[PDB]
RNA sequence: GUCAAGUAAUGAAGCGCACAUGGUGGAUGCCUUGGCAGUCAGAGGCGAUGAAAGACGUGACAGCCUGCGAUAA
RNA sequence: UGAAAUAGAACCUGAAACCGUGUGCGUACAAGCAGUAGGAGCCUCAAUUUAUUGGGGUGACUGCGUACCUUUUGUAUAAU
RNA sequence: CCACUGUCGUUGAAAAGCCAGGGGAUGACUUGUGGAUAGGGGUGAAAGGCUAAUCAAACUCGGUGAUAGCUGGUUCUCCC
RNA sequence: GGCUCAAACUAGGAGCCGAAGCUGCGGAUUUGAAACUUGUUUUCAAGUGGUAGGGGAGCGUUGUGUAAGCCUGUGAAGGUGUGUCGUAAGGCAUGCUGGAGGUAUCACAAGAGCGAAUGCUGACGUGAGUAACGAUAAUGCGAGUGAAAAGCUCGCACGCCGGAAGAUCAAGGGUUCCAGUCCAACGUUAAUCGGGGCUGGGUGAGUCGACCCCUAAGGCGAGGCCGAAAGGCGUAGUCG
């Protein structure tokens, strides 16, 4: 029962090369270079999937810091004010209010400013 | 002596970016009306209104 | 320079030829072994 | 339409003919022939031979006015390679590739 | 460096170069129209014209001097017989170079060398 | 409109990626005239009446292979 | 002619390496395993009452990021 | 017929050469042809030299798929 | 970078940032726990980084039975895209290409899965259109032929060898010799030319050589001697 591996090898190698499309040079053409580029891409994606949550919080905090400083206090005093006023609004929503509706954020800072 | 890694096809083609073919300058002879290279006799021998054979 | 082969027909037929093979017991074993392999050239 | 001529088997490297092909690509039937007849490259005799055959095919088989023709497409491919051995010093041999090229020309209005 | 120097080398020894242009000058004097390489055509003006100039006046010394530099009694008689009294009134430029393309065997620039006045 | 200051867009000698379309190459798939392992039986020799292996010939037809041997496909 | 001729004799199928041609986008002030997470712009298809989404291509700009195997106490290793 | 010195050549024109010089050149000379000595054997004005570009034990086949506490490699996936 | 009543140091205080830690939400999974009870179901608790290595569950491939079945020229395998599904190996569907085969399900058996072994074979890259084109005796021009001539033929001239680079052989080779014809490959370029391809022709002996007669070294060697066998030696001779 001789088994020829050409057919299964072809679609196996093709599966890796299809996943390596858009890569430069040998990384999208030859399997030996493409297989470890696909693995490395998956490793970056797994780590960057944690770092994304880490990077957007930095973005929200900076946006909130700009908004609070435009009218009144800083971010460090803003978060303390929201915490003392029992305001649960997340930094994601706050940064969206600051960047897209400045009247509401002005009213939102006042509630934090009167609480300290 | 020799390379430590194969040149990429891209890098090989950037060296070929000055590889052009020379295009001759042509003219029309006044007498025969034939096309010929500038400052050269026409294939049948005419250059600047003059016969060579 | 002088190379190793330097052919000579009388010397070739006298050390490797058909009658030289057949004149010894082991030379006939050489011929039998060429024939068992089916070689088209028995002797030089 | 597009009238095609092929010159499969030209005994010359493709790299040497791609230079000649890059100067007649897109040119009119007349400018391309002047470029080819006054070129110093060997690949120009091969391109002109294939270009001229494409012109006759348009004039004869397709009944098309050659005065309005143009070199619509041209590309040089790699052909079959003849493999030879070249002796070097110290009893070493290399492989020599004698490359050939295919020349495809398409003329059209 | 090559500042202000004259002459050709043409990948030959000087003895070969001297003999080659002697042969060319004799060939140009016989047929009066030769086809040669353009660098050779231009240098032929410096060996062939001075022979025509010295044949403008005919004497044994001049006749013998030409044969020293030409070594062809057939062309020396022709040089002093017809080429002399044809360019008598012409102040140089006895031959013209006409470029005639490139050679097939090696793509060398070619040129015709023709004597002026019916060569 | 003229000037000043500020600031876009546009380029490609070549190159990258994707797609389309080819060339080269001969994988894969399908296929078999060829092999491999056996079962049940038979046989176990050929040769001085010249063997086994060959050489050279032999045809209407040039070569090789196959057959044949001057009675020579 | 043939059902078929990119079945035309190097002939069934015709993969990949490798080499061209065309189209779209990017690319000539910017430093590195060439990706990844974001992301403007552009181009192209399908709906939709008409730039609003969705699919595809490209990837300006930002963050992070020193191949794989083996062998090792320990390798981006300038160790195989 | 040799091979002392140097340059060149060192993917050579050449797996030992060319060039400029150099040594012997009636002799223990050189050379053609044929023959003899065969592997732990031969031959050696002796270098472990040479014995078919192979020599502190030739080459070919066989024992043989020698052995290798050594090095390399060892191919689909997920769960504990 | 820059920082001097700090952006340094000491002693305190309050905020905030900050990890794959903790929590929140969704989903999977191992083990144990109350039961329609073998994943029949709802949960709960504690877990789920991992080399060597141990344990468990599966995927795909070739072949056998299932199968004289089922599918297939209204298009099999294979190839190449796309969509979709699963934790994964992978499955399914379908556009094009292809043109004659494939195989559900469940068992069964393996030449059963490759990126590495300075692995093996073939093909093709990079270097790179780079080095080089093989004695520095040397070529120029005019005609001819030709699709095309620096290289072929003829001519004039030039140069080189001339104790050879000229002639006769032996060895070795074997048709390379001559003519006609062709230029794909071969010739380190071109080629109309060639020791290349193809087709014909060509080698004439009493005196040249071989054969022949004779022998050298050295072989073989009726009988003979010696030796487990194979064989070794040797006389007359017979070759050489």
């Amino acid at each position: 029962a001789r088994v020829k591996r050409g057919v299964q090898a072809n679609r196996r190698h093709k599966k890796i090369l299809k996943r390596a499309k858009g890569y430069y040079g040998a990384r999208s053409r030859v399997y030996r270079v493409a297989v470890q580029a696909v693995t490395k891409a998956g490793q970056y994606a797994y780590r960057d999937r944690r770092n994304k949550k880490r990077t957007f919080r930095r973005l929200w905090i900076a946006r909130i810091n700009a908004g609070a400083r435009l009218n009144g206090l800083s971010y460090s005093r803003f978060i303390n004010g929201m915490k003392k006023a029992n305001i649960t609004i997340d930094r994601r929503v706050l940064a969206d209010i600051a960047m897209h509706d400045a009247a509401t954020f002005g009213a939102l800072v006042e509630k934090a400013k009167a609480e300290l | 002596a020799v390379q430590k890694s194969r040149k990429s096809r891209s890098r090989r083609d950037m060296r070929r970016s000055h590889h052009h073919m020379t295009v001759a300058e042509l003219s029309v002879d006044a007498t025969t009306g034939e096309k010929h290279r500038r400052h050269h006799m026409t294939k049948d021998g005419f250059y600047r209104g003059r016969q060579l054979f | 320079m002088k190379r190793t082969f330097q052919p000579s027909v009388i010397k070739r037929k006298r050390t490797h030829g058909f009658r030289a093979r057949m004149a010894t017991k082991k030379g006939r074993q050489v011929l039998a072994r060429r024939r068992a392999k089916g070689r088209h050239r028995l002797t030089v | 339409m597009e009238v095609t001529a092929k010159l499969r088997g030209a005994a010359i490297s493709a790299q040497k003919v791609r230079l000649v092909a890059d100067e007649v690509r897109g040119k009119s039937i007349e400018r391309a022939l002047d470029i080819l007849t006054y070129s110093n490259k060997k690949g120009a005799v091969f391109v002109k031979k294939c270009l001229n055959s494409a012109i006759a095919n348009a004039e004869h088989n397709h009944g098309l006015d050659i005065d309005g023709l143009k070199v619509a497409t041209i590309y040089v491919d790699e052909g079959i390679t003849l493999k030879r051995i070249l002796p070097r010093a110290k009893g070493r041999a290399d492989r020599i590739s004698k490359r050939t090229c295919h020349i495809t020309i398409k003329v059209g209005e | 460096m090559r500042h202000r120097k004259s002459g050709v080398k043409l990948g030959r020894t000087s003895s070969h170069r001297k003999a080659m242009f002697q042969n060319m000058t004799n060939s140009l004097f016989e047929h009066e129209l030769i086809k040669t390489t353009l660098p050779k055509a231009k240098e032929l003006r410096r060996v062939a014209e001075p022979l025509i100039t010295m044949a403008k006046e005919d004497s044994v010394a001049n006749r013998r001097l030409a044969f020293s530099r030409m070594r062809s009694k057939t062309m020396v008689g022709k040089l002093f017989g017809t080429l002399g009294p044809r360019y008598q009134n012409r102040p140089g430029g006895y031959l013209r170079i006409v470029k005639c393309g490139n050679r097939d065997g090696d793509n060398a620039p070619m040129a015709y060398v023709e004597l002026v006045d019916r060569d």
